[PDB]
């Protein structure tokens, strides 16, 4: 087909390496963990995007915290005196403040235990990366050594048995 | 900031208070090795 | 209005809860593929090399 | 530094994370007992060769 | 300058500073350990060489 022979280039240079991949798969394998790397970058990326909102939503709890002291001291202002009439209103908010500060607390209990899960989830999975990166170099140069031991193998055979007969064997003839 | 943070926590343990504490013990023993040496001399 | 506040922060939670589970995806899937798929090839055919 | 006075608290989280320090640390031990085979051997398979 | 007349109280703070600077002094003098014996085992590969 016309279509073929033009989708030939691309597609028979791929085929000709895939004929290879035995001898050749670094370049797949890197591709797939460099692809794995710019990944990784996005995924601490990520979890500091999480730390961020969790400390400020923990920062919102700081300014409710710091207004219900604010109520605080507006009562403290009739907490002297016997005058704490005023008091029942100002805690009276305060109570509200409290009940949003102590939701957002909360909140950021579980907000804690998510970046504290998501950093041991990316910890071991990192270093299983790292490791696994480890291995593949190493494993690249256990599969050119094997390629290698095939080569010897297959040529000293060939060396002994083709060549070694028809030297003694058409040495002693002659 | 917080992201400055996140990597503050990457390069830095938390600083617990247990850590702290040893660490100021750990200064406490610096001078009390100053003590030994000035009633040494004193000695 | 106070709520719409909330909803702000949430939603800024949440798309960074999203962004971070999508890419936990992608290592778990990643992950499976490469020592399922990846590490057989390399065990099998170097043992049968 | 937690191991004198009896302050040794600490030291039950800090021995507590050498556990898994000391599990990789022989995992890559005994992998590089394999790995010393096959140093050795491929050796003695290249100098006959 | 404190370390008589029972003035050490600042001493603390001096001498918890040289704590820092102590270990810092002894990071460097046991990196120059590394350091030796890189000198002398390239003095005597060069030697040999």
């Amino acid at each position: 087909m016309e279509l073929f022979n033009r989708v030939g280039r691309v597609l028979k240079s791929q085929l000709t390496h895939w004929q290879q991949q035995q001898e050749a798969p670094e370049d797949l394998l890197e591709r797939l963990l460099g692809e794995m790397e710019l990944e990784l970058i996005e995924l601490r990326r990520a979890l500091a995007q999480t730390i961020a909102t969790f400390k400020s939503t923990e920062r919102q709890r700081d300014a409710q915290q710091l207004i219900a002291q604010r109520w605080y001291e507006k009562a403290q202002a009739a907490l002297d005196r016997g005058n704490e009439q005023l008091a029942r209103e100002a805690l009276g908010q305060r109570q509200s403040y409290q009940s949003h500060t102590e939701a957002l607390g909360k909140s950021l209990g579980e907000q804690r235990a998510l970046v504290e899960q998501v950093r041991g989830q990316l910890q071991k999975l990192e270093r299983k990366y790292l490791e696994l990166k480890s291995q593949k170099n190493l494993y690249l140069a256990r599969l050119k050594s094997a390629i290698a031991a095939q080569k010897i193998e297959e040529i000293a055979g060939n060396l002994d048995n083709a060549s070694a007969s028809s030297l003694f064997e058409r040495i002693e003839t002659k | 900031i917080l992201e400055l943070e996140a990597e503050r926590e990457l390069l830095n343990p938390p600083p617990s208070p247990l850590d702290k504490k040893f660490e100021q013990w750990e200064e406490q023993q610096a001078v009390e090795a100053t003590l030994a040496a000035m009633k040494a001399r004193r000695s």
